[PDB]
């Protein structure tokens, strides 16, 4: 989650439109996790799994 | 028929330190525009300072890195002294990286177009192994006087990154501001006086263009003053 | 009692209107206003107190 530049769009895009509830469709369960935990810690973003 | 004082030669001694001078002063305004632009100055100079901090391996301002020796906090108070000058954007993000065992001053900052690194030799750390490294992104905002950390933390805004390193701004480049109003012998005059602005500054904002600035703040106010509504 | 946790605050305080200082002598005070930097006096040289 700190090369991957899916993550860094998904990023970019919610700090740039933070007045927007964004619905984001993943595969799997842990990646959700995994993307909560990085969305967290290196961008602050809410995200309920 | 009257008189108006034109901005004449301004020398400069240091990179930081400055002298200004304005040759036709009519009697009694020297000391008027001398403390007009001595608090204009003091007060409402735009500079860019940095806001706020991420370096990598340190959750909080409290914590410490392995191989440095001064403490994260002093790193930050160390960034509060940068003095730096951005052109055209309003928050930029410069990027220091070292590693290796040496001091890690201002000059190690990414060199970008739009923002000037006034003072490399400025020290932010010291390194004391070989292995160890350091990264970190400095963000650096303009502004006009000065915040705190804890005022801005009502309108927190989701800082949410426990990484983020808040910085009170002091967003002002200007230290020093002394006057004098001495006397101007023009050659068919008898009392004339010209004001000398002496100014110490971290070095960004240059001398033209805050007296500019300043005499244009007021004009300003006095262009408020000039129509009256009694309506 | 079968476990314990202990967290740590740690917060800045910065000086402000109504915090006691003092000098060696026993001279004492309230801060009183926080003047900016232009208003407070300065010697011919410029150097504020």
């Amino acid at each position: 989650w700190n090369f991957d530049p899916r993550v860094e769009w998904l990023m970019g895009y919610l700090t740039s439109h933070r007045s927007q509830k964004v619905l984001v469709i993943c595969a799997k369960a842990a990646t959700a996790l995994q993307l909560e935990q990085v969305l967290r810690e290196r961008e602050g973003i809410r995200a309920a799994v | 028929e009257f008189l108006k004082p034109r901005l004449v030669d301004i020398e400069q001694v240091s990179s930081t330190h400055a002298k200004v001078t304005l040759e036709p002063l009519e009697r009694g305004f020297g000391h008027t525009l001398g403390n007009a632009l001595r608090r204009i100055l003091l007060s409402s100079m735009p500079g860019c300072a940095v806001t706020e901090v991420e370096i990598d391996g340190v959750l909080h301002e409290y914590s410490t890195k392995e191989g440095v020796q001064e403490d994260i906090l002093e790193i930050l108070l160390n960034l509060k002294g940068l003095a730096v000058r951005v052109q055209g954007k309003d928050e930029v993000i410069l990027t220091l990286n070292k590693s290796g065992i040496g001091p890690v001053t201002a000059a190690d900052i990414t060199h970008d177009g739009d923002v000037e690194i006034v003072k490399p030799q400025h020290v932010i750390c010291h390194l004391t192994d070989e292995n160890a490294s350091i990264s970190m992104r400095i963000k650096v905002q303009r502004g006009r006087g000065y915040v705190p950390a804890s005022t801005r933390i009502h309108s927190e805004e989701d800082e949410r990154p426990i990484g983020r390193l808040l910085v009170d701004a002091c967003y002002s480049p200007v230290e020093r501001i002394a006057y004098n109003v001495e006397a101007a012998r023009v050659e068919q005059r008898t009392d004339l006086d010209k004001l000398v602005i002496e100014m110490e500054t971290n070095g960004t904002i240059d001398p033209e263009e805050a007296i500019r600035r300043a005499a244009t703040i007021l004009a300003e106010q006095l262009e408020a003053f000039v129509d009256l509504r009694d309506v | 009692v079968l476990k314990i946790v202990k967290v740590y605050l740690a917060v800045k305080r910065r000086i402000q209107p109504g915090d006691k200082m003092a000098g060696r002598h026993g001279n004492k005070g309230v801060i009183s206003k926080i003047n900016p930097i232009e208003d407070m006096p300065y010697d011919e040289n410029g150097t504020p107190v």
